[PDB]
């Protein structure tokens, strides 16, 4: 609460955080210990305070770090790229928003994508996801950017704001219970139906008029549709070769309403093996266990995700888009 | 009397396998006890591997020297 503690005097010593770095620069094993230990919060001087309070904000600042790349992947596909192009007719035009100098030859690298368009082509699948979320102009691409930055910023103060709100009074972080269910019933059941109903009310009506062919404005601005009695994902999109956007939308929502009953029957304490766990609660209730846990299981989250992008295909036109599914199941199997 | 070299004046060192070997510290103190094999301490700006600053030498390993110049060890 107390900001006025917070001084640009600590910058230029390089080395404050770590006792054992205090007789500065005898050698170049002190640069490299600076560096190494940067970040290794345990060890720094100060308390168990401080040491959540450094853990809390320098992940929201990372938090930040994510929501400037996405804004600046959004601009890129608004201003950069060929996606108008490519949403027209995706299978001709190659995905790019990647535009290279003519420095010392180096046009050389952008490659015909379109015929107004030269660069390079990405393998991210941005554009798929674009369309998915039924994104199909620049203004909704620029406020998208502008949302994420505005996100930035958002995460930017709260790391700031969170370095001195918290004392070493603090507690709520190890509050894993409260934790455990905010995330379970808000971040994760309400997010997955609140998703379900932004593709039903804006992803739908797009994805199926793309389909169709008709790409007029009053009608870019009756859920189950098109969509027969076949199983989801026995039937792919004869026009897109994915599964149908209404059966990902009903998937979200009954993916949140799992989640948030789950989350109720904790609530009301349904669950009666508390026992078989509680020697895992009582022992990892650590920094380092948990990241450890949590680490392990977006491991095998990314590779469960590398193999169904490809296997089960959902992205519009991701599944003929080759190098995209390569690369997305390459980089997610990387990850994990 | 002094044994050694004066306080605080500069010695170089002359054990061949002292970390200082042939550069210059300062005399940090002597121990006038005639029982001492390395009563001489001398301290420099430069620490050795071990990140130690100073050592002992006895009175045949250090020979009295000027201060270093610029750019001199
Ligand atoms: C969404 C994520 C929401 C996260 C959860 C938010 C929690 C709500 C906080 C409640 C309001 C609050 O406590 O309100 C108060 C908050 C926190 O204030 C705290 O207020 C405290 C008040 O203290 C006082 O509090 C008591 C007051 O009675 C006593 O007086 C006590 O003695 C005394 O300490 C202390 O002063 C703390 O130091 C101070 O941090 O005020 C602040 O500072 C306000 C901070 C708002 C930051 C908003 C950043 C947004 C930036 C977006 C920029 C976009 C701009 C567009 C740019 C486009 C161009 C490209
Ligand atoms: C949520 C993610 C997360 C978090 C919060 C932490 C937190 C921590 N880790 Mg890390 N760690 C992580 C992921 C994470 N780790 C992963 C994914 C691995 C597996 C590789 C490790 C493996 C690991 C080890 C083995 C160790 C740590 C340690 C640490 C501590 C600080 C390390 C430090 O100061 O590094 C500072 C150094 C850097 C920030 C520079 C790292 C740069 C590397 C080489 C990557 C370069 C990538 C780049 C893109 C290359 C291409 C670019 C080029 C073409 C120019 C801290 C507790 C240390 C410890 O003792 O903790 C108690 C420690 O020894 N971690
Ligand atoms: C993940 C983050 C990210 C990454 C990797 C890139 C990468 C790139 N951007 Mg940038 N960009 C980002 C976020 C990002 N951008 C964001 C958030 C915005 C605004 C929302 C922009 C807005 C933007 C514009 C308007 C342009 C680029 C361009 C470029 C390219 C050339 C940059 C250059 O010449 O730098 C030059 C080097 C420096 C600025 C030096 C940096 C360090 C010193 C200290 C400053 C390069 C591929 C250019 C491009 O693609 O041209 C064809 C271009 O015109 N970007
Ligand atoms: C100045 C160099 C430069 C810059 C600034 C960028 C910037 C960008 N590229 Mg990349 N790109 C480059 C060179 C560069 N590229 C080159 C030479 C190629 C080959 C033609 C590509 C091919 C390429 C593709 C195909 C795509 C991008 C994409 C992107 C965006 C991804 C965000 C990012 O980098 O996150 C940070 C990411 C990292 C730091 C990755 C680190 C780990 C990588 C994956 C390891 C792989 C090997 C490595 C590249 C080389 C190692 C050997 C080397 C040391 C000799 C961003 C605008 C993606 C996009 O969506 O663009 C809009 C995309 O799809 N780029
Ligand atoms: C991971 C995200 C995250 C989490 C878990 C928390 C957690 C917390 N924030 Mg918030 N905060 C965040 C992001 C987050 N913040 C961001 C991004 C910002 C910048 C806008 C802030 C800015 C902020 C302020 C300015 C304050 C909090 C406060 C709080 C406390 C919750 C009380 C409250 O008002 O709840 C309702 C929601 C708690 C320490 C308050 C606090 O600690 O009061 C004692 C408080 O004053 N936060
Ligand atoms: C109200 C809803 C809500 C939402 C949307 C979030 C969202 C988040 N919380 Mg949580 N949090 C909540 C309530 C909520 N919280 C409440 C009520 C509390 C109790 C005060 C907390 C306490 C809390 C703590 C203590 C921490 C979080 C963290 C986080 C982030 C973890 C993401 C992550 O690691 O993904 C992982 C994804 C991949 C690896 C990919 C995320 C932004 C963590 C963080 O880093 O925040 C900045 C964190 O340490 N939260
Ligand atoms: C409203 C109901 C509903 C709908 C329409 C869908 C639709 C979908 N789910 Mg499923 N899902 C649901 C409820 C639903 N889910 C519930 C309640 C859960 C538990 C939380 C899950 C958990 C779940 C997971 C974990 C995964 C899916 C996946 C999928 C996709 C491919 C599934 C497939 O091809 O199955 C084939 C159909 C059958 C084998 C027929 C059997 C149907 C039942 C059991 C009778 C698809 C979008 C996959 C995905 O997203 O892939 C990208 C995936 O990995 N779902
Ligand atoms: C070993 C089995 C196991 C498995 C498979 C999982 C699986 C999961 N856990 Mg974890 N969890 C486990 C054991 C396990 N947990 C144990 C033993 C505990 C405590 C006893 C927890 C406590 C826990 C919490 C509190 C949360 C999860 C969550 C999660 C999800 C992944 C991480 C995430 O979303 O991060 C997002 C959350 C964060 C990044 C917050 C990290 C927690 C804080 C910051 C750590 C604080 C450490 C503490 C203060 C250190 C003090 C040390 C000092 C006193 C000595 C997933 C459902 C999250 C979720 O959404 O669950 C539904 C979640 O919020 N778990
Ligand atoms: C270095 C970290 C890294 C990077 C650079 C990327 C980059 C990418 N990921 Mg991500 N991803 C990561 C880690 C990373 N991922 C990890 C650790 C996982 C495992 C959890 C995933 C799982 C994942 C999935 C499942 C998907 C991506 C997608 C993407 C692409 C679009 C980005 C976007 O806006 O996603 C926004 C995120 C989504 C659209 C998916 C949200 C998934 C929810 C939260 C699952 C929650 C499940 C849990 C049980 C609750 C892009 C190439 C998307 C893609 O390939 O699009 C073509 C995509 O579908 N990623
Ligand atoms: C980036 C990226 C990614 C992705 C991520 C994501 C995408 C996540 C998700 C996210 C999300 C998507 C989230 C969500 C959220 C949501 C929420 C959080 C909501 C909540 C709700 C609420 C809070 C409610 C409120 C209310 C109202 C509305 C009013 C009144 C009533 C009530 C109160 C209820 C990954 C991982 C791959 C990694 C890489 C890259």
């Amino acid at each position: 609460a107390i900001f006025r503690y917070v001084n640009a005097t600590l910058w230029s010593k390089a080395g404050h955080f770590n006792k054992a770095l205090s007789k500065g620069a005898k050698t170049t094993t002190w640069i490299w210990n600076l560096h190494a230990s940067a970040h290794d919060f345990d060890i720094q001087q100060g308390s168990a305070g401080l040491i959540a309070r450094k853990v809390f904000s320098s992940g929201l600042a990372h938090l930040s770090l994510v929501f400037f790349w996405l804004g600046g992947m959004h601009f890129h596909g608004a201003y950069l790229s060929n996606y108008s192009a490519w949403l027209k007719d995706p299978k001709s035009v190659a995905p790019s928003s990647h535009i290279a100098y003519s420095l010392v030859g180096q046009d050389i690298l952008n490659s015909y994508t379109s015929q107004y368009f030269s660069g390079i082509t990405i393998t991210s699948g941005f554009f798929q996801l674009y369309r998915s979320e039924g994104i199909v102009t620049q203004s909704q691409l620029k406020y998208a950017c502008a949302a994420s930055l505005i996100a930035t910023l958002i995460c930017l103060s709260g790391s700031y704001l969170h370095m001195q709100l918290m004392s070493k009074f603090t507690s709520f972080y190890k509050k894993f219970q409260s934790l455990s269910q905010s995330h379970l019933i808000i971040m994760f059941g309400f997010g997955s139906v609140s998703f379900s109903a932004h593709q039903i009310h804006e992803a739908l009506p797009i994805n199926s008029l793309l389909d169709s062919g008709i790409w007029d404005p009053q009608l870019f601005s009756a859920i189950l549709l098109g969509t027969p009695s076949a199983i989801t994902g026995k039937l792919l999109n004869p026009s897109t070769g994915s599964i149908f956007l209404s059966q990902v939308a009903a998937h979200h929502l009954a993916v949140g309403i799992v989640f948030i009953t789950l989350g109720l029957i904790k609530w009301c304490n349904l669950f009666f093996s508390r026992n078989a766990i509680l020697s895992l609660r009582l022992a990892y209730m650590d920094y380092h266990a948990q990241l450890s846990i949590n680490l392990a299981v977006w491991a095998s989250l990314s590779m469960v995700a590398a193999h169904h992008l490809t296997e089960i295909p959902v992205y519009p036109y991701e599944s003929t888009d080759y190098p995209t599914v390569l690369c997305l199941f390459v980089h997610h199997a990387c990850l994990s | 009397p002094w044994v050694g070299p004066k306080k605080g004046s500069w010695v170089k060192v002359l054990r061949p396998e002292s970390y200082w070997y042939q550069t210059r510290g300062q005399v940090v103190n002597v121990n006038q006890k005639p029982e001492i094999k390395y009563p001489v301490t001398v301290k420099f700006d430069r620490v050795n591997f071990s990140n130690v600053n100073t050592n002992g030498f006895a009175l045949w390993e250090v020979i009295e020297a000027p201060a270093p110049g610029p750019g001199e060890v």
